[PDB]
């Protein structure tokens, strides 16, 4: 009741690497904790990972003379008794600055009730079919990302082209003001004398500037419309990836959960490796 | 690319329309290669058939201004430039009267070409920090320039030809045994001006003799302050007063049993080539508050409307904003969240409250926030997926707490990231204003809050305030690797004995993690210990520069250790990681940037690689501006090397453009059509002149000569890599080599391969000094852009696949080795294949590089073995010993009973001695990977990836225990042996 073997404890997880511990405590509430074997692998260490203040603490359960504890006085019969003492009380007694009541242990049994088809045959088919779903979904996501990155580059060079078009149009526009102002003092002299050749050439080529400048504006106009069309598709490509990412993550975790479940139950992965 | 927008083809004759000052328009048909000087001459004698001419009054006083492809209106002051290379946006050229300095504008055109962006871009930024950095970084540029010109033209030479020496004057014992009485036979080559006739010299001199007596003693055999010593071949000179064996070239000859041949060159001749350093300050160089500790209120941030988020209204139920104050990577409090709102009206008119008081905010605090979308479906499941992220510094570079409204642009989520927040990221707004935008508003205190200066912190510290037998625990903690787990009992133990840790300077990184950073009382005390801390080795002080130690004072102390201990020999080795650390700096004006820039402006070998490492990372939009400002400052004061860097950049651009057509346009064709097409587009003068007569980016000492179009094909591997072949311009080419072969890859990431080739070099240096003769061949690799790089080619190397195909079993590799070298050299060739084979077994297993086959394993005719094509590492214990049966025959000298042979037993011994040697240096390798987390490699996202090294090296186990872990792995792969 109060004190059974540490093996049959919902919070004890055995031997899990610190990489696995962090992912289980990630984005969890304050007070969540789980016991596990120490990194050194020496018998009787039982590091107690704790989550307080957004940080994942780490407290080692020292062992000496068949007794366990945190400080040098090991006044506890076993790990279960020691943890249970702090499950109903805060750790301020152990450390003045450490305030937590070890509320929410990460029970290993809860994840158990997520897998069905306890028989080997059914799990083999589900995991194999899930890998096809996970692999197909991942491939589809991979295709979108390359399109998303590719489309990002295309729009960037479209923005620069429009930026350059502003400079070119500005030069022609500015020169028109300068050209018109320049043709102000000699225009009267041309009108005074009957020289039609100068008028035709001045007007003929002056319109050429208008024609050339008009073409520049039209060319820029098409680019802006193309940029708008390209930009809209850029968001649509982004929309698909945003809605595919959450589904891919869930499939990957569920697929991994089945894979570990099969291996843990005394099954060599060589048979599963060919199953894929 | 190309010579015009969109159209990369340049017709020989094009109707180029100019704009004369009088507002006139006239069309011209110039040449593609015609210089702008000629264009002006022809253009001016073409207006006589036009309305007005009196305004011209001369042919000069006009600059031919126009627009470029970078959206920049270039001035074209250098009229000698050809119209082809002007990068015109559209055919047109406006004639304008000269304006500006006319000399500083020319430089800005060369600086822009090298950096890749117009220099005017930095001048259009209104950010006060961007402009302040530009005007302040010129102090380091000026100091370095003055430093170079201190003694004489000699000081100028040492800048352009930095001696490549080693920080190890004493030779390893085993190599010293290679010298008969500590003397090395060297042949000195002296060239006589009449007919340029060669000459010989046999010299037997002591290893520990500087070039001064080498040169003088050689004169006695001829039968002063001149006649410098140069390496026959590449540009490498023996100038500084060092022991002869101290240099890298002479040491390499000793290790490989070769007689170094050197050239005698007159000193005056070398100084003639040295140009003058003309560094002129640019135009931009000439152009109350209450302490933070008195503000009593919790840090409160108000969120507001998000401009827009790309989320489907039906796929995702609701969205919310997650925030949290971080210091480095560790939060300073619990992450706060905003009320979930439908993803159609992201209003969030909410005040966020944090559990941290304002006075307790560390100077390096950041506000990491992100937009997360909660699914809230699947019955009893709640999945959060980030939509964007953005970091905000709480103190601008002036030590002022951010106050008032502020608009922040979010970043796209990195690939393969699932954490809601991204604390390890660049703290700034997205330059692309067309992304999600989050509006924040920090509360106003009726005044500007300034972080207390140094004096105030000192008063608070030491104001609130013998030996111990159990000091062995402090010693034990120091040796633990950086990634090791530290318990709360040790954290509370290091801090209590912080004053006794000064006697163990190696414990500083561990004592920096035991201090609560959200408590000004504890942080104040720490600043005192760091102030008067003993200096540590650069290897240990290099780990205080990564993302785990963001305090400005902690990083400043680390840099001061680099300055006084980091030799230019080691600086060039770790320079790959030091550049990456520049992305972890909070602000643009750091102490590391001033240290890095001072070294680049003093050494031309460091500057060469400093330029290329920064340049290759300019495609990233996160560090595009930070590195762009860093390159512009260097390019302005780099001196006359910018002319050489223009040849390389221009040359590399031709290959990139050419290589993009063989994989984009002519990709669905045969192998002979591509080769003829590739050969066709190399005889053109534009391509021919650009790809000749410039230094090789991989090794600046190698000046690439005339191209050899006959022997340049397309590698039938990867994605059409291009096998380019060059010549050796110097007359002394046959001594070293007569061909510089370089593989130009365009489409493969060369950063994983560039980092592996550097870990191999460090591994081989550890074993060389220890005593082991494990010889590896870490060829030269370099990344010059986005998934484009160059690879050096090793001479006379065939893959194991080639021999099997050409040798046609299991004795083909051994049979070929026997045929190539028969006689007394067979034993050496069999022992070189053994030492080389053993070295790559330990290195390959530790790093877990991609699986090897007979296609990416090369064996030289001398018997040496080396690996190529380093695909991936650490991802793709669970990796076996790559040794295969094809090598046991060679190891056992052809014996069939290889399993329990005497030769094989010696092979196992050298594998254990190599494995244990690296295990004792695991700290160095853990720190190298810890400085590349932000690099962006797909397999180096976080410290989780680096956990592979801690497992293959068996760091937690015992030294004796770790040995049998390697034993089990080696036997398991071979199923015994
Ligand atoms: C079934 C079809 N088979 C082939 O067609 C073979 C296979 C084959 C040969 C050789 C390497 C190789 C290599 C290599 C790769 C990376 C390296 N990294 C560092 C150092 N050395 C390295 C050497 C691979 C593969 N021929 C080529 O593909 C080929 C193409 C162009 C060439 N052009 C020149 C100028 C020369 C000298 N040979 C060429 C060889």
């Amino acid at each position: 009741n109060n004190n059974m073997s540490l093996q049959d404890a919902e919070w004890y997880w055995g031997d899990i690497s610190r990489e696995e511990v962090n992912e289980k405590l990630r984005d969890t509430a304050d007070g969540t904790f789980l016991v596990r074997d120490a990194s050194t692998k020496m018998h009787g260490d039982y590091t107690l990972t704790l989550r307080k203040g957004g940080n994942n603490k780490l407290i080692k359960i020292f062992h000496r003379d068949g007794k366990y504890g945190f400080s040098d006085p090991l006044t506890f019969s076993s790990v279960v008794e020691l943890i249970n003492h702090y499950r109903n009380e805060s750790l301020a007694q152990y450390n003045p600055k450490l305030d937590v009541k070890l509320l929410y242990p990460v029970s290993k049994y809860q994840q158990d009730q997520v897998v069905k088809e306890d028989n080997i045959e059914a799990v083999g088919k589900k995991l194999h079919e899930y890998n096809t779903q996970f692999q197909e979904k991942s491939r589809e996501y991979d295709r979108l990302y390359e399109e998303y990155t590719r489309t990002s580059q295309e729009i960037q060079m479209k923005r620069t082209a429009i930026e350059a078009f502003n400079e070119t149009i500005k030069i022609f526009e500015e020169q028109c003001q300068t050209q018109e102002r320049y043709s102000k003092e000699y225009i009267e002299k041309f009108k005074r004398e009957g020289n039609e050749k100068e008028i035709q050439r001045i007007m003929h080529n002056y319109d050429k500037l208008k024609s050339r400048i008009s073409e520049i504006i039209d060319s820029r106009r098409r680019l802006e419309e193309d940029l708008k069309k390209q930009a809209a598709e850029y968001r649509e490509i982004d929309k698909r990836m945003n809605s595919i990412k959450p589904d891919l993550i869930q499939l990957r975790k569920t697929r991994d959960q089945y894979l570990m479940w099969l291996t843990q139950k005394g099954v060599r992965q060589k048979k599963l490796n060919e199953w894929l | 690319s190309g010579e015009l927008w969109g159209i990369h083809l340049m017709p020989p004759r094009i109707l180029v329309e100019c704009l004369l000052p009088n507002g006139m328009i006239v069309t011209l048909e110039c040449l593609r290669e015609a210089t702008l000087i000629t264009i002006k001459h022809e253009l001016f004698k073409e207006a006589r058939k036009y309305p007005l001419h009196q305004l011209l009054q001369d042919e000069s006083s006009y600059i031919f201004v126009s627009v470029t492809q970078e959206a920049e209106r270039e001035e074209f002051f250098d009229e000698t430039r050809r119209l082809c290379d002007l990068r015109l946006f559209q055919p047109f050229l406006k004639v304008i009267e000269p304006v500006g300095n006319r000399e500083e504008k020319i430089l800005n055109r060369e600086i822009g070409f090298a950096i890749g962006m117009p220099v005017c871009e930095f001048d259009m930024v209104k950010d006060p920090e961007v402009q302040d950095f530009r005007r302040n970084i010129l102090n380091v540029c000026k100091e370095a320039v003055d430093l170079r010109d201190l003694n004489s033209p000699h000081s100028r030479a040492m800048y352009v030809y930095p001696p490549n020496v080693e920080s190890s004057p004493e030779l390893p014992k085993h190599i010293y045994n290679k010298l008969d009485k500590g003397q090395i036979i060297v042949v000195i080559w002296v060239i006589v001006s009449p007919n340029n006739d060669k000459q010989k010299y046999t010299l037997k001199i002591n290893h520990d003799c500087v070039p001064e007596q080498v040169i003088a003693e050689a004169i006695r055999k001829k039968t002063q302050g001149k006649y410098i010593l140069k390496v026959c071949g590449c540009d490498e000179y023996f100038l500084e007063k060092y022991p002869l064996s101290q240099y890298k070239y002479i040491r390499s000859c000793i290790m490989l049993g070769r007689m170094p041949n050197l050239m005698l060159m007159a000193k005056e001749s070398l100084y003639s080539q040295l140009p003058m350093d003309c560094f002129t300050m640019p135009s931009y160089s000439r152009r109350s508050t209450k302490s933070l500790w008195v503000i009593n209120s919790a840090l409160r941030i108000k969120i507001l409307c998000a401009t827009y988020v790309n989320v489907n209204i039906r796929d995702i139920d609701k969205i919310y904003v997650r925030t949290g104050i971080y210091h480095g990577g560790e939060p300073l409090c619990d992450n706060v969240n905003t009320q979930r709102v439908p993803c159609s009206n992201p209003r969030w008119n909410e005040w966020l409250n944090y559990d941290i008081y304002i006075p307790d905010l560390p100077r390096a605090a950041r506000l990491c926030l992100s937009i997360c979308s909660v699914k809230g479906r699947k019955g009893a499941k709640e999945e959060h997926c980030p939509l964007a992220w953005g970091n905000i510094n709480l103190f601008d570079y002036t030590d002022t707490l951010v106050s008032g409204k502020m608009a922040l642009n979010l970043w796209p989520v990195p690939h393969g990231l699932e954490d809601l927040l991204n604390p390890i990221g660049v703290t700034g707004s997205n330059p692309n204003k067309e992304t999600p935008c989050l509006e924040l508003e920090f509360d106003w205190f009726s005044s500007v809050v300034k972080f207390p200066d140094m004096s105030v912190i000192e008063e608070h510290a030491n104001w609130s305030v013998l030996r111990e037998n159990d000091k062995e625990q402090l010693k034990a903690i120091s040796t633990r690797d950086p990634l090791s787990e530290i318990t709360e009992q040790e954290k509370d133990f290091l801090w209590s004995h912080r004053h006794y840790c000064v006697t163990i300077p190696e414990i500083l990184p561990k004592l920096l993690l035991s201090v609560k950073w959200n408590s000004r009382d504890e942080v104040a005390q720490m600043y005192c210990l760091v102030k008067d801390w003993p200096p540590i080795k650069p290897e240990q002080a290099m780990e205080l520069l990564d993302c785990n130690y963001p305090d400005p004072m902690v990083r400043g102390f680390a840099v001061r250790c680099l300055e006084k201990y980091l030799t230019d020999d080691k600086l060039s080795q770790y320079l790959i990681q030091l550049v990456q650390v520049l992305k972890y700096e909070q602000y643009l004006d750091n102490l590391l940037v001033r240290f890095l820039l001072k070294k680049a402006l003093t050494n031309q070998r460091i500057g060469h690689f400093f330029f290329w490492h920064l340049k290759s990372e300019m495609h990233n939009k996160t560090v595009s501006q930070r590195f762009g400002l860093l390159l512009e400052s260097y390019c302005r004061a780099c001196g006359m090397y910018l002319k050489h860097l223009n040849r390389q950049v221009e040359a590399m651009e031709k290959l990139i453009n050419l290589t993009d057509i063989l994989k984009q346009e002519k990709k669905d064709e045969t192998q002979k059509v591509q080769m003829k097409f590739l050969v066709e587009q190399m005889r053109r003068p534009d391509f021919m002149d650009a790809l000749q007569g410039f230094l090789s980016p991989l090794n600046p000492a190698h000046q690439l000569g005339n191209l050899r179009l006959e022997e340049c094909r397309i590698m039938s591997s990867a994605k059409r890599p291009l096998w380019l072949n060059w010549e050796n311009p110097d007359i002394m080419s046959e001594l070293l080599f007569q061909n510089n072969e370089i593989i130009f890859k365009n489409g493969d990431d060369l950063r994983q391969d560039m980092l592996t080739l550097q870990i191999i070099r460090i591994m081989e240096n550890i074993w060389q000094n220890q005593g082991l003769d494990l010889r590896m061949l870490p060829y030269g690799c370099l990344s010059i852009g986005d998934c484009v790089g160059l690879i050096e080619v090793v001479r006379n190397s065939h893959t194991i696949m080639q021999i099997q195909c050409k040798g046609g079993n299991s004795h083909t590799l051994h049979q070929w080795l026997k045929d190539k070298n028969k006689g007394e050299i067979y034993d050496a060739a069999i022992d070189l294949f053994t030492r080389s084979c053993a070295g790559y077994c330990v290195a390959t297993f530790i790093l877990g590089i991609g699986d090897r086959h007979n296609s990416n394993i090369m064996v030289k005719d001398d018997g040496q073995l080396f690996h190529i094509d380093f695909g991936h590492f650490l991802d793709h214990e669970r990796v076996p010993f790559v040794l295969t049966q094809d090598f046991l025959i060679v190891i056992s000298k052809g014996a069939q009973e290889c399993t329990k042979t005497r030769e094989f037993e010696r092979f196992q011994e050298m594998c254990y001695k190599a494995y244990l040697a690296i295990r004792q240096h695991a700290n160095l390798f853990i720190n190298l990977f810890s400085m590349m987390l932000g690099s962006g490699m797909p397999e180096l996202q976080s410290f989780d990836d680096i956990a592979y090294i801690r497992k293959t090296l068996a760091l937690d186990k015992t030294e004796q225990e770790a040995l049998e872990y390697f034993m089990k792995q080696m036997n398991d792969a071979h199923h015994g042996g």
